[PDB]
């Protein structure tokens, strides 16, 4: 019998009838078993280290913020770091 | 170093070669100009103090081209709780005379924020440890620097995986393993003192430092590193402080 | 706290759910997934679950194997207590679906099996698209070998 009569899925994705079981296709923006959870809120440290280049401050019911160690200075998308100086810690010339 | 690449001139900017009178002793890592990380127990046996080199730059160790910097080691700091021939809080911090003068040779590593480090590093899975240090267990040593990829391991996994061996020290809050058991490569005893070094996002930062193993790449075992990201507030702390008066220092730790 | 416990995937045609014990009595899990020489990614932050999809994860490159670790942390708060599942290779061990488009989605579209097994797929006798009960098979698989027969139809 299908069990997606029973409306399991959520956040408009298409649900798919298996044997005592069923699936759950999400749209891109959503994932779990039946598509209920929101990937933008993670906009957290431990979550990639909130997509900072180098360092990454959670607050309070608020956006995380980035920052630079010394040497280093944050660009204007606030992820990047960028150098303030001639060697910088922890690149390697012959290669840059 | 067992297993590794030969690492090409420049690459490991910022490996340190530590000597007593001229003899071969350590490595150890520029986390700062004036600033050298090391590994304590480098200097158990210690009766020249004054006579301590450190050589940034460093290649080949025949060969003396015009990149090496010689500098005198001013003072050697460690914890207060590190106990002489014990492989437990293993980690040196040294000033040098005077500082080296970054080139495009000689480079320092990125000492980094200690949640930074916890979160975030401690989870790239593969890091380089370096260094002049043994090629095989009671072999030769490196000529040139010496470079090797490895695999860190979360410290359940390590004794999981390790076999264990009547009265070997006990992984602690202020190690890692890393490396391999199929005993095919690993850090070895040239190469205490010397960088784990942690890439992320185009940039290297210090995580580990080489430290002590059951011989080296020997089947079942891993190779044991101080968890650099213990000593991070200890460390900074100290390089802020003002200068104390003597050569060898035990600082309160933490 | 209590670390996890009978770790276990349950894979459906890619859709991959991680699986664990026990309910959280004043204890948050986290979940991480990596490929074998990969880094480790986190996901599922704090949950009180006892499940985590990780279809997205291990759908960017099926033919990897994964392995998954679940950390217990005490509610409201030196490495946490984890355990491990065991390996996970989508492409060889996910269950077939019971048949009539999977979940890899390159580009925005789930991919169709054909579009993930090529040639390694036949049904049951025929190497092609074609009382009638068919099953899906891979001739190359160790295990999970074959999907359940489709609704029968004459
Ligand atoms: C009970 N007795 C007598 C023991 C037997 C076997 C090993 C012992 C070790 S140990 O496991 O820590 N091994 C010593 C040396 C003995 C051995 O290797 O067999 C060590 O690694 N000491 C620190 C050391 O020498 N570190 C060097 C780097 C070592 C890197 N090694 C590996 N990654 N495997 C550095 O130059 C200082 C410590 C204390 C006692 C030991
Ligand atoms: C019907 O819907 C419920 C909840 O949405 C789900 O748990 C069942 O498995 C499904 O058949
Ligand atoms: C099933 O497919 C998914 C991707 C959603 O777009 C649904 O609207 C559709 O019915
Ligand atoms: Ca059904
Ligand atoms: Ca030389
Ligand atoms: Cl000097």
């Amino acid at each position: 019998g299908d069990q997606c009569a029973s409306s399991p899925c959520q956040n408009g994705g298409s649900c798919k009838d298996q044997l005592q079981s069923y699936i759950c296709f999400c749209l891109p923006a959503f994932e779990g078993r039946n598509c209920e959870t929101h990937k933008d809120d993670q906009l957290i440290c431990v979550n990639e280290n909130g997509g900072c280049e180098q360092y990454c401050s959670d607050h309070t019911g608020t956006k995380r913020s980035c920052r630079c160690h010394e040497g280093y200075s944050l660009l204007a998308d606030g992820v990047s770091c960028t150098p303030t100086v001639e060697y910088p810690c922890g690149k390697i010339p012959i290669l840059e | 170093i067992v297993g590794g690449k030969v690492c090409p001139k420049g690459e490991c900017p910022w490996q340190v070669l530590l000597l007593v009178n001229g003899a071969q002793l350590c490595g150890g890592t520029l986390i700062n100009t004036i600033w050298v990380v090391s590994a304590a127990h480098c200097f158990d046996k210690i009766k020249n103090w004054r006579n301590l080199i450190a050589v940034l730059g460093e290649h080949d160790l025949s060969e003396h081209d015009g990149d090496e910097q010689s500098r005198r080691v001013a003072q050697v700091i460690i914890p207060s709780t590190y106990v002489p021939g014990t492989t437990n809080h293993d980690i040196a911090l040294l000033r040098l005379h005077q500082p080296v003068v970054l080139t495009d040779h000689v480079v320092p590593l990125c000492l980094p924020e200690r949640t930074f480090s916890e979160r975030t590093l401690a989870f790239v899975r593969f890091s380089l440890v370096s260094g002049w240090g043994q090629l095989l267990d009671r072999g030769a040593t490196a000529l040139e620097l010496m470079v090797l990829n490895v695999p860190r391991l979360m410290t359940q996994d390590c004794l999981q995986q390790s076999r264990k061996v009547g009265d070997s020290p006990n992984i602690t809050e202020y190690m890692f393993c890393a490396g391999y058991s199929d005993g095919s490569k690993d850090s070895c005893k040239g190469d205490s003192g010397g960088p784990h070094a942690t890439h992320y996002r185009g940039t290297w930062y210090l995580t580990g430092i080489v430290s002590w193993g059951q011989g080296c790449a020997t089947v079942g075992h891993f190779g044991v590193y101080t968890r650099v990201s213990q000593y991070i507030e200890w460390l900074q702390k100290l390089m802020r402080s003002e200068p104390r008066p003597g050569v060898l220092l035990r600082a309160p730790f933490p | 706290t209590v670390a996890a416990y009978n770790l276990t995937w349950k894979s459906t045609n890619f859709k991959t759910i991680l699986e664990w014990e026990p309910k959280p009595v004043n204890q948050v899990y986290t979940v991480q997934i990596s490929t074998k020489s990969g880094d480790w990614k986190s996901k599922c932050f704090y949950t009180t679950d006892t499940e985590c999809d990780l279809t997205d994860e291990i759908v960017k490159d099926v033919k990897q194997t994964y392995l998954a670790r679940v950390f217990s942390y005490p509610a409201g708060n030196g490495e946490p207590l984890y355990e491990n599942s065991p390996e996970f290779t989508p492409y060889l061990e996910t269950n077939l679906g019971q048949p009539t488009r999977t979940l890899v989605r390159r580009n925005n579209t789930f991919l169709s099996l054909r579009d993930v097994f090529g040639k390694d797929l036949i049904y049951t006798k025929t190497n092609t698209n074609e009382c009638f009960s068919v099953q899906a098979v891979i001739p190359s698989r160790t295990v999970n070998r074959k999907s359940t027969d489709s609704p029968v139809e004459c």
